């Protein structure tokens, strides 16, 4: 019986996969049974239990627990299938080669190679659950850049992933240092040549890997000091207005697509890059 | 003549894209209609501008499954070379709630955006069944969306919609109105020539043996649809390989090339495949073509002349009827003892005017009377209109007309177009049992009595039934014809069948003993010894009395 | 070695017995397209893709599919019906799509859709939005994979009428396979397969168990073996100490299943295969049917010749007869004639008794006439037998029967035999040419026939040495086979009563002549003279109706 493919994934992913994450519960006062046995209110709570999260004020379910829930729901053992892969990243591009009796899309199309209507809906799980800065100086210097110059900034943050016990099967990205590419920051925004950025970052990443680090996100500042005598900034981003504008959402999506998360439960072998974006 | 004026003249403008007119056979008239409705509006759109009309667009093909509706649609689309959008019923209906409508919207929008286009909605009965079957609200949203898209298209032009379904009634009635699927095409089971053409089309890549008689297979296969013939060929090839399996080593990965080079399908394999095949086209009412002349029927010369005057002149010479302002009769009613050859008369009439033939036996009428059939009287007459000229033969009419079904028949027959050549012929062994309503003018009011065959008629019948069976050279049937006074055609058929049974028994015994390649007169005598008249004298007297009453009442 | 080398991937052709015909069909339809695709390339055809197995539950359809898949070495992709239909809204369709796509991606493959009747039930059985979306998805997947892939789809269902009709046409499950109840040899093979790891005792007579189990599907035999083992455990429980958590190996070594346990298990079994119409094998020759020699010759020349010498029929251009109608007093042995006819041409046998037809008339059965004839087609050559046809042929059921008789392919070797006690009461429409046109009268047995019946019925009873039955045969003039069977049964009952009395008093190994005398003292003819005269008059009129 075919199973997960043979592909190397991060140590954190493996050690998370080893664990079970069940949350034990003690004898409820509504139980009707002796010491041995358990009815419905005493059974261990699955790591993806929505009631537990909403009771503990957690807004997403720690992707590995989402994978656990999918595996539990599907893929019966010893029969009933040949291990349908549970994870499959969405793909909306049209099937340029259908030839179900018709030429390619530009001059013919059938109901089989026609992208179906897309239904947006808030995602219920998050890959990386926490982001931790080893020292305050890492961001203090980043903000000192703006303090001295007055323009905005932008830089990649290097580090590594590890476990996070405060959430069921959660992951935290620990950031050790920040690297700032050559960019032309401006009063209301910033610009940066893409080709120079990637050409430099290739060798920077080689050196960082030799040092043991990895590129795990990007951070930029959006600050406009108020006129008050003290040092204060306007609250431009809040509940009723935008959190991340459309342009930065698009850039984050591109960055995530360019840093795939190698996974063993998807046909392609990757799913939903572990790449975070921070804003000040 | 004019009807197939579009069929006359690299290939395919040079997968499932390779289908072309050369991959179809036995549907010349329907193919002509479909091409005339599709190519002209798109390939030569200036004709209708010159003459000042808007050509109709909606085309609704229907027939038994396997008749080649999808094949015809795809062949026409690939030969026209126009933007072809294919919509599948189940494929659209398998989408989530709210997506099966957006798919249709985008399909029509794209077909309108691009150059002259063809939209083929295969299996439209899935996305727009009859209202009583449209359970749920999504089943109504989809139907309403289809109707709106169909209505909003009439202005665009240079876009033709083709739909296919099994039965005319399976579709929502609202889809068959002006500006919608108004033109209707009916695909019927092919005739002998059509079956031969299909057989040649399919068996063009097989390693046929030299002893293959595709004409014989065409003759034997009656009621076989194109899909049935394809299955026949596939099963014959499977039988051939099964026979050759002895020389093949299944365990070994590779098979010897020499063995693969000796594969050949023999006529015996085709006979075996015929034995295995089970067609289902005739289980439902279908439009079929018949080729009975005034020679498979013996005697009844006066009745033949009466039928000719009744049917042929209206069809062949409508100008004279218009000149005299007299409209032709709609229906006829045969009555007489069973086995007198009424079905043969109906088929001969249909063949004389070269019309299609629809037959509705007694079991079908009873099934409709019990409401456990897919079709219905309205559906039968819709098919008759779509396939006109047509002859609708209602056999065993007395079973139901001893009613809801008779009321439906009266409604449909009254609503029939006077100038449209759709004749109705009813058959009944008990004319008095027939409801008097059906026999009023404008309905099956012309009654004809079909008597038992006479001496010469019996001789002709016996010769016709025995023609395709080997017999002793210098064999006389005059004595058999003379001695069987009062026998109907069925009794003579029984006599000849018993003679053949005796002959085959003797042949098998002789072969087992180890001769009898004929049917000697002793076999005929032995078979005749156990044959008797199937019509009691009382019934013959009753029929004669009814005929005398009719003659007296009309003179 | 074998199998191209508990863990259902460990089943092969050696774990299936008694279904060699259907196994051969499935193998030629699955292995050949996959193992040797070059044959169909050379012949220039596309092999059929779909296959649809059906039969009573417990007949080993899943076992056959698994065995074929494992032996082929292809990429098996079992799909369950209940498993797929337990998913949330919009997830079952996704599972179907992913299964088909994966099977097509790793060709050659074998998709096995187990219990398809739950995914695509009859159109009137769904009535739900999801139940229609799933069916449409399945149809789309079946159509899409018709070409463009070297994949084979296999499905299993209880009855042909339990599936949406749209799935049984060209480009879809266009091949049908019918699984029937096994015969004596098949049951023996199944018993040998199951009872190979058990600690059978020396006194085991698997042949006897196979003989005593009729209508037992493989599941019933497995349950029988389990029950016998449990009975053995119960019997040995006296030496087992329930309190202790360990049992001496000496006691375990003494376990052994004996014939008594198997007899008990036979007593406590609930087979259900025969509660519905089922195809079955028959082994009656022209020797159990004493007398009726002329009727035997008529049946031979009516049935055997078309089946065994079709070339002669084609040469003479004669179409073989479809069916016949037996009539006569009850108990004359019509079912024996039907079974003998089926046996001679080595055809299957479907029996539809009066209660089943009445249930169909009341519309409270899981099977229809169309279903019966679909099974008959799939299992051809077949003999369908409508017993006591006069209950329904006194109707929509009769109309359906006529429709099916008209529909059936002439060249197909499917023969319909009808039995009735009131030939006049039968609907005339059934007797037209192209239907049950032939009428055969089965009279009461004669003296020699009666003696033959008596001898046949006593081959399983310890009769007294030197016993005679000519006097009994002569004394029973006018008796049918049922009456003679009743006489024998009463004699056996008296003998067993006397044996039990003697044992209780404490001998009586075999029946004696006085037992038969006592049993015959209460003999009574089951056919009144008036009814016999009526049947004779009807036969005489029929002969006159076929006069010169
Ligand atoms: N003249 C013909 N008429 C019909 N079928 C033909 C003919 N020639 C070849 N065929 C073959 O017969 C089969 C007909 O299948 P087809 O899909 O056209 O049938 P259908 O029932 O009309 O279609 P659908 O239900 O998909 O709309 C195909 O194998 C086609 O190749
Ligand atoms: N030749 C055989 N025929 C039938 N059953 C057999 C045979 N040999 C063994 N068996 C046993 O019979 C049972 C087979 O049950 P199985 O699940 O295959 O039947 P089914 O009702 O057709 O399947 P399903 O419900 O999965 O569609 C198993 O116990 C198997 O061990
Ligand atoms: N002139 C004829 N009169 C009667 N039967 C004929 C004649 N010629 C042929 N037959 C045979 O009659 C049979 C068909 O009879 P049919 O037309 O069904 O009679 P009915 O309509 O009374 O049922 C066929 O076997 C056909 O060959
Ligand atoms: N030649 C025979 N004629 C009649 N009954 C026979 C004959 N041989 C055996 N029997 C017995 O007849 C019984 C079955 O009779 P059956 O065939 O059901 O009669 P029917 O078909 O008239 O109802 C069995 O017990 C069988 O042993
Ligand atoms: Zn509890
Ligand atoms: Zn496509």
């Amino acid at each position: 019986r075919y199973g997960p493919l043979r592909i190397k994934e991060l140590a954190v992913d493996e050690e998370l996969e080893k664990e079970d994450g069940l949350i034990p519960r003690q004898k409820s006062k509504l139980c009707k049974h002796g010491d041995r046995g358990m009815c419905e209110y005493c059974s261990p709570l699955p790591p993806w239990d929505k009631e537990y999260h909403e009771k503990n004020k957690i807004k997403h379910i720690s992707f590995h627990s989402y994978l656990k829930k999918l595996n539990e729901n599907a893929n019966k053992k010893e029969n009933g299938s040949s291990y349908i892969s549970p994870l499959s990243e969405p793909d909306f591009r049209i099937n340029k080669r259908c030839h179900n009796g018709h030429e390619p899309w530009p001059r013919g199309i059938c109901s089989k190679c026609q992208p179906s209507a897309i239904t947006l809906q808030q995602q219920e799980f998050r890959m990386v659950d926490h982001v931790e800065f080893q020292k305050s100086e890492i961001i203090n210097e980043f903000i000192q850049a703006w303090r001295y110059t007055g323009m905005q900034r932008f830089g990649y943050m290097y580090g590594s992933y590890s476990k996070y016990d405060n959430t069921p099967l959660g992951i935290k990205a620990v950031v050790e240092a920040i690297y700032e590419p050559p960019q032309h920051d401006e009063q209301d925004g910033l610009t940066m040549d893409v080709e120079q950025v990637k050409n430099e970052m290739l060798q920077i990443d080689r050196q960082a890997q030799e040092m043991g680090l990895s590129r795990i996100g990007l951070i930029f500042t959006d600050l406009s000091d108020a006129g008050a005598g003290d040092g204060s900034v306007f609250c431009k981003r809040h509940k009723d207005s935008f959190f991340l504008s459309s342009l930065e959402v698009i850039m984050a999506a591109r960055h995530q697509t360019r840093h795939p998360n190698v996974s063993k439960y998807s046909e392609q072998g990757f799913f939903s890059s572990k790449f975070v974006t921070c804003v000040i | 003549k004019t009807a197939t004026a579009i069929l006359r003249r690299g290939k395919k403008r040079k997968n499932m894209n390779e289908v072309g007119y050369d991959d179809i056979g036995g549907c010349r008239k329907q193919m002509a209609q479909i091409r005339e409705m599709v190519e002209l509006p798109l390939r030569h759109p200036q004709l209708f501008k010159a003459i000042g009309i808007k050509p109709p667009r909606g085309v609704l093909m229907y027939g038994p499954p396997g008749t080649g509706k999808t094949l015809m649609a795809r062949a026409v689309a690939n030969e026209t070379g126009a933007f072809f959008f294919l919509i599948n019923g189940p494929e659209v209906m398998s989408k989530m709630a709210g997506e099966s409508e957006s798919n249709l919207r985008k399909a029509f929008e794209e077909a309108e955006k691009n150059a002259p286009a063809i939209i083929f909605i295969d299996e439209i009965d899935s996305i727009a069944p009859k209202r009583d079957k449209t359970n749920g609200e999504v089943e109504r949203r989809v139907v309403s969306q289809l109707l709106t898209l169909m209505d909003g298209m009439k202005a665009r032009s240079n876009v033709v919609v083709i739909a296919a379904t099994n039965r005319p009634n399976s579709i929502d009635p609202a889809l068959r109105r002006f500006g919608r699927f108004d033109r209707e095409v009916d695909i019927g089971i092919p005739d002998a020539t059509g079956r031969l053409e299909v057989l040649r089309i399919h068996t063009k890549n097989m390693k046929l043996a030299d002893d293959v008689d595709l004409e014989a297979l065409a003759a034997e296969t009656h009621g076989y649809v194109g899909a049935d013939i394809a299955s026949l060929c596939s099963e014959a090839a499977m039988q051939q390989i099964r026979e050759k399996m002895d020389l093949i080593d299944l365990d070994e990965d590779e098979i010897d090339a020499e063995v693969l080079d000796s594969l050949g399908v023999t006529m015996d394999n085709f006979r075996f495949a015929l034995g295995n095949s089970n067609p289902s086209a005739l289980r439902e009412t279908v439009v079929e073509s018949v080729n009975v002349t005034w020679d498979d029927v013996g005697g009844l010369d006066e009745i033949k002349e009466e039928l000719k005057e009744t049917v042929e002149y209206p069809v062949l010479h409508p100008d004279q009827y218009t000149k005299f302002g007299l409209s032709p009769s709609k229906g006829v009613l045969f009555y007489g003892p069973p086995g007198t050859g009424k079905t043969l008369l109906a088929k001969a009439v249909a063949t004389e005017v070269s019309a299609n033939f629809i037959s509705v036996k007694g079991p079908e009428l009873l099934s409709m009377w019990y409401g456990e059939s897919e079709s219905n009287i309205r559906d039968i007459f819709d098919k008759a209109r779509a396939a006109a000229p047509t002859v609708v033969f209602l056999d065993e009419l007395d079973s139901i007309a001893k009613d809801r079904v008779v009321n439906q028949l009266l409604t449909e027959m009254d609503g029939m177009n006077a100038k449209k050549n759709v004749f109705v012929i009813g058959a009944t062994n008990r004319p008095d049992q027939i409801d008097p309503a059906i026999l009023r003018p404008g309905r099956l009011d012309q009654l004809i009595y079909v008597p038992l065959p006479d001496e010469n008629a019996r001789l002709s019948i016996l010769n016709a039934q025995l023609r395709k069976t080997p017999l002793e050279p210098g064999l006389e049937l005059t004595a058999i014809a003379k001695a069987t006074q009062g026998f109907s055609g069925a009794d003579l058929l029984y006599i000849v069948q018993r003679a053949a049974k005796y002959a085959i028994k003797d042949s098998i015994e002789a072969h087992r003993q180890h001769p009898v390649p004929y049917i000697t007169k002793e076999h005929f005598a032995e078979a005749m010894k156990t044959a008797k008249r199937s019509v009691s004298d009382a019934e013959l007297r009753r029929y004669e009395a009814y005929s005398q009453q009719m003659k007296a009442s009309r003179g």
